[PDB]
DNA sequence: CCCTGTCTGGCGTCCTCTCACCCCATG
DNA sequence: CATGGGTGCGCCAGACAGGG
């Protein structure tokens, strides 16, 4: 009951340089939003850095 | 009996086989346009928004027939001159019909 | 996905208590039952030691009833002619 | 094949070339059965199961009309001891006599013992009128049916299905605004509000 | 398998209605802090800090 | 209806030659097992059909046992003796029940049990009438060509198979063509392919040349032996008890017919035919040929022969990648070795002179003496030992008391021989000294004896430290065998 | 014969989904 | 059994009379 589908990156297909796009599946009927939201939030702020 | 395995070969035979599909009332030649079937749970055609300005279709219980082309010049027909890419002006005009609605 | 993780790590002999049951509890015919109740045969205990050879001798008795009677001890794990030393217990002699 | 032409050599019929073939039905629907009709065109023998749907409609009118009689018959003796609370009322001597004479007791030409006059013509016109529509009633389930030129027996099936909604049926509210359910979302991607609950 | 039985839909779910609401935090001398309030609504079969462990 | 079952029964058991009752016990199993399949519990069912109507009842048979585990198709000897004293145990008891509806499915089931019936009869019969084709040359058509096996149809239902040994290298098989071969062996594969047939093996050559020599099947010319390589070359030895007939002649024919037909049939195989004879040297020579051999020497005990040939004949007597030798050798049933006459003469003096190094390092004797010895045919210490006294007499300058004392130093040596490998590795005098210690296999003994520890004597006085390099030996397992040594040694 | 009134013919959107009912009548 | 006989459409248009 308490076994998902526990997901991966199947590829990083890093297009070009200084950009790429990592692909995850799969995920529940549902947690593909979660996920993509709590890591852009997250990487839009609370990530530290020097400028 | 439908087994787990004629799913995969369904998705093999629907892959780059375009099909027409058609509004009951046809009245202009965008009436017939070919696409690829991307395969539904479910028992509606899913249909792309701004070719439904082509079929004078809104979706208020409007109904739809799929046509099959059976053999290879009639799929070569469909991608090449029926694709719903190539049809995107009026053919009365010079106005895009693929406009947002 | 580190710092998300670290902000959660505060978050996560005579055979059994079968015996001791009357030969009603078995679902038997009301003929078979009622054939056993006329030889006071009363618990599962006093028929698992009776012989097949014994069973056929009682009065009305027909092999019909008696395959049903194996089919059921058979059912239970149960067989006729198994021996149980110290049978009937004494909490069952005062009845 | 010899073999088909050997049917008659076990048991007899004559030869096997004729299509064996049992009317099976096709798909598409679901469903619980929950009433099945035989109707046999007179002369025609009834199998097992119409026999069984003939003993189950007898049983059935049997309890329905036994019941009326019950029913009523309750209502005629609770109107009995309405009336008799008054004018030579019986509090203990009522219900020591069976209860079918509540009639003969001590009570005078009134008005009170001739409406019990009228409950016995009541009661009396309902044990005659349960035995013939009885008679009658059984008339109606053992008889056939007039059916169909050359036509042994229909059997009818009511299939029951349950649909529930799906993406592709048709939703309207009372005003005009119709409109095909597109995509049946999860619980919690509906827009909440600041107490909580979805939309 | 027999004609008996009797199957109706499966509703496995205790939870009805979680609602959080976020606002400041004093508590701790540092500002610019936060409190997470989560009001959840079960129906009696999930304990709440069992539900958001789970969770 | 009714004599149409008579009939049935009469085509039937005319055209098959099989017994009418064989027939009815397989429909009467045929009918039980349809009707059983019609309940939706397991039950047991008896069919009788009645042999004069054709008519048949149906039971819920009842096989009368001891032990009921089946209590649906068993019942006990007291329960079936209620309804019929005179039931036995292995007897039915019945009931009526509604005799199986012949229509098309019990039908095909009644076809399929006849048409089974008739492969374990007609057929049966068929391949025992056939007793020599079940070892002579089969002959039958292609119906299938598999990687591994080719399937042979021999007509009548009987279906063989070609192993991808059993064929010859060189062989292409197509489906429709026609193959000989040799029924080797039958086994119980009805269904399928029970019969396997060989082109490859020894046999299949002996049949040809039984079928193309009418002297061999008429027993007048014997084949003893047959070696073959399949599909290159073959070698037969025949012999004749009449002394009119060349039986080396009769199997080539005139001008080679008989031998070519066969070596036809085999893919060009080549094929030697040879005179046996009683003398095995001399059947060795005969089994030589094309090459000409110059000496044989017999080793008897080896049961091997060394075979002198000339330096140009050398390479004719080994043949192409050995096979002339290989195929004599096979053939002979002796061990071949083919050498110069120059290398046999190299090879006789090394053995004498190992020989004479041998006798005189162990038997204490001058190289003159030893030099005697091997002249007189002695070459081991053995022969020495054990042979009879008269013949070591019988050789010039021995006496009894030197033949008593060259025995007792031959049976010396043997016996200092024997401990001293025995003591070096693990055989028996490590194996029971060094192994007295409980715990020592056989293999920690010849270990321990490589290190010079021998025996129980030995590990008594070892320490732990020069055991632990011992593969296998812990410091607690070797100063538990050493304590053991110790109380035995010591404290005994 | 040159214009005028009448008389008949020919025709009128496309796909679908159910239903109900198909010749008396009788010597 | 087998056979035997309503009266709410409107325009166009050309052929057939019908005057003219
Ligand atoms: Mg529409």
């Amino acid at each position: 009951v308490t076994e998902f589908l526990k997901p991966r990156l199947v590829d990083i297909e890093q297009v070009s340089s200084t950009h790429a796009k990592v692909t995850l599946e799969p995920l529940e009927r549902g947690f593909g939003h979660t996920l993509g939201n709590a890591l852009r939030r997250i990487l839009l702020s609370s990530m530290p850095g020097c400028a | 009996r439908e087994e787990a395995v004629v799913w995969d070969i369904l998705d093999e035979v629907i892959r780059e086989h375009p099909v027409l599909l058609n509004r009951a009332p046809t009245l202009h030649r965008l009436g017939i346009q070919a696409f690829e079937p991307v395969l539904i749970e479910g028992k509606a055609i899913q249909l792309h928004p701004l070719v439904c300005a082509a079929y004078n279709a809104d979706f208020d219980g409007d109904q739809m027939a799929v046509h099959v082309p059976l053999t290879l010049e009639a799929q070569l027909e469909a991608r090449a001159l029926m694709m719903s890419t190539n049809n995107i002006l009026s053919p009365a005009n010079g106005e895009p019909i693929i406009v947002p609605s | 996905a580190t710092i998300l993780a670290e902000q959660l790590e505060a978050f996560v002999p005579e055979f059994d208590p079968i015996l001791l049951r009357p030969v009603d509890d078995l679902e038997l015919t009301v003929r078979s039952a009622n054939c056993l109740k006329a030889e006071a045969i009363h618990y599962i205990g006093d028929l698992v030691q009776r012989t097949e050879v014994e069973l056929l001798k009682t009065p009305n008795l027909g092999k019909k009833s008696l395959t049903e009677i194996k089919d059921v001890l058979a059912s239970r794990g149960l067989s006729l002619g198994m021996r149980l030393e110290n049978w009937p217990p004494a909490s069952i002699a005062d009845e | 094949t010899p073999e088909e032409k050997l049917l008659r050599a076990i048991f007899g019929e004559k030869a096997s070339d004729v299509k064996d073939s049992s009317l099976r039905v096709p798909n598409g629907v679901s469903g619980t059965v929950i009433d099945v009709q035989v109707f046999t065109r007179d002369g025609v023998e009834k199998d097992k199961r119409a026999l069984e749907i003939e003993e189950m409609q007898l049983k059935q009118a049997k309890k329905d009309l036994s019941e009326e009689l019950q029913i009523l018959e309750a209502g005629l003796f609770s109107r009995i001891r309405a009336v008799l609370v008054a004018g030579g009322v019986e509090a203990e001597k009522l219900d020591k006599l069976p209860r079918d004479r509540w009639l003969e007791l001590g009570l005078t030409d009134e008005e009170k013992q001739n409406q019990l006059e009228q409950l016995a013509e009541q009661y009396d016109e309902l044990k005659h009128e349960f035995e013939k529509k009885l008679e009658a009633k059984r008339r109606k389930i053992t008889q056939g049916d007039d059916l169909a030129p050359g036509v042994l027996k229909i059997v009818k099936v009511y299939l029951a299905v349950k649909r529930r909604i799906q993406p592709g049926d048709k939703m309207a509210g009372r005003h005009g605004n119709k409109g095909v359910i597109s995509k049946i979302n999860p619980i919690e991607d509906m827009p909440y509000d600041e107490n909580g609950t979805p939309v | 398998r027999p004609i008996g039985r009797l199957l109706v839909d499966a509703c496995y779910s205790p939870v009805e209605r979680i609602a959080y609401n976020v606002e400041a935090a004093r508590v701790e001398q540092r500002t610019d802090l936060d409190k997470l309030v989560i009001e959840m609504e079960t129906n009696g079969t999930i304990d709440p800090e069992e539900a958001i462990r789970r969770a | 209806m009714n004599k149409e079952i008579l009939a049935v029964v009469e085509a039937v058991s005319n055209e098959k030659a099989l017994p009418r009752e064989k027939i009815f016990e397989a429909l009467e199993s045929a009918l039980a097992t349809a009707t059983k399949k019609k309940y939706e519990q397991e039950i047991d069912v008896r069919v009788q059909i009645d042999r004069k109507s054709g008519d048949f009842d149906t039971f819920r048979r009842w096989l009368v046992v001891d032990e009921v585990t089946q209590p649906t198709k068993e019942i006990t000897l007291e329960a079936a003796r209620y309804e019929d004293e005179s039931l036995n145990l292995g007897d039915y008891v019945e009931d009526q029940i509604e005799s199986v509806t012949f229509d098309r499915i019990t039908t095909q089931t009644a076809k399929q049990v006849i048409v089974q019936k008739v492969r374990e009869a007609e057929r049966a019969m068929v391949v025992d009438q056939f007793r020599e084709h079940e070892g002579e040359i089969i002959t039958g058509v292609v119906k299938k060509v598999n990687r591994d096996n080719i399937s042979l149809d021999l007509g009548n239902n009987a279906e063989a198979v070609i192993l991808r040994e059993d064929m010859l290298p060189r062989e292409n098989f197509r489906p429709g063509d026609r193959v000989r071969g040799v029924l080797y062996s039958v086994r119980p594969e009805a269904r399928g392919a029970q019969l396997f047939v060989t082109r490859s093996k020894p046999e299949m050559l002996i049949e040809l040349f039984r079928i193309e020599v009418p002297e061999i099947g008429e027993e007048v010319i014997e084949i003893k032996a047959a070696a073959r390589d399949p599909g290159s070359r073959a070698k037969i030895a025949v012999k004749t008890n009449d002394k009119r007939i060349d039986p080396v002649g009769a199997c080539v024919g005139m001008r080679g017919a008989r031998v070519q037909a066969v070596s036809t049939e085999l893919g060009g195989e080549r094929i030697d035919i040879v005179l046996w004879d009683d003398n095995p040297a001399q059947f060795v020579i005969n089994a030589m040929a094309p090459a000409d051999v110059a000496s044989i020497v017999v080793d008897e005990d080896k049961h091997t022969m060394d075979i002198a040939v000339e330096a140009g004949n050398l390479a004719q007597a080994i043949g192409r990648n050995g096979q002339n030798v290989r195929l004599a050798s096979q053939l002979s049933g002796w061990e071949l070795n083919v050498m110069t006459v120059d290398d046999l003469q190299a090879k006789h003096q090394a053995e004498a002179h190992a020989a004479i190094d041998t006798f005189t390092k162990y038997l204490d004797i001058d190289e003159d003496f030893a030099t005697v010895l091997v002249e007189e045919g002695f070459s081991t210490l053995e022969e020495l030992a054990y042979v009879p006294m008269k013949e070591l007499l019988e050789i010039e300058g021995l006496d009894e008391p030197t033949v008593e004392a060259l025995r007792e130093r031959a049976k010396n040596a043997l016996a200092t021989i024997a401990q001293a490998q025995e003591e070096s590795l693990g055989d028996n005098k490590p194996a029971d000294d060094l192994l007295n210690l409980e715990g020592v296999d056989r293999d920690l003994a010849f270990k321990l004896a490589a290190r010079g520890v021998c025996t129980l004597e030995d590990l008594a006085e070892q320490g732990i430290d020069d055991l632990a390099d011992i593969e296998g030996l812990t410091d607690e397992k070797a100063g538990a065998l050493i304590m053991a040594a110790r109380n035995i040694c010591w404290f005994g």
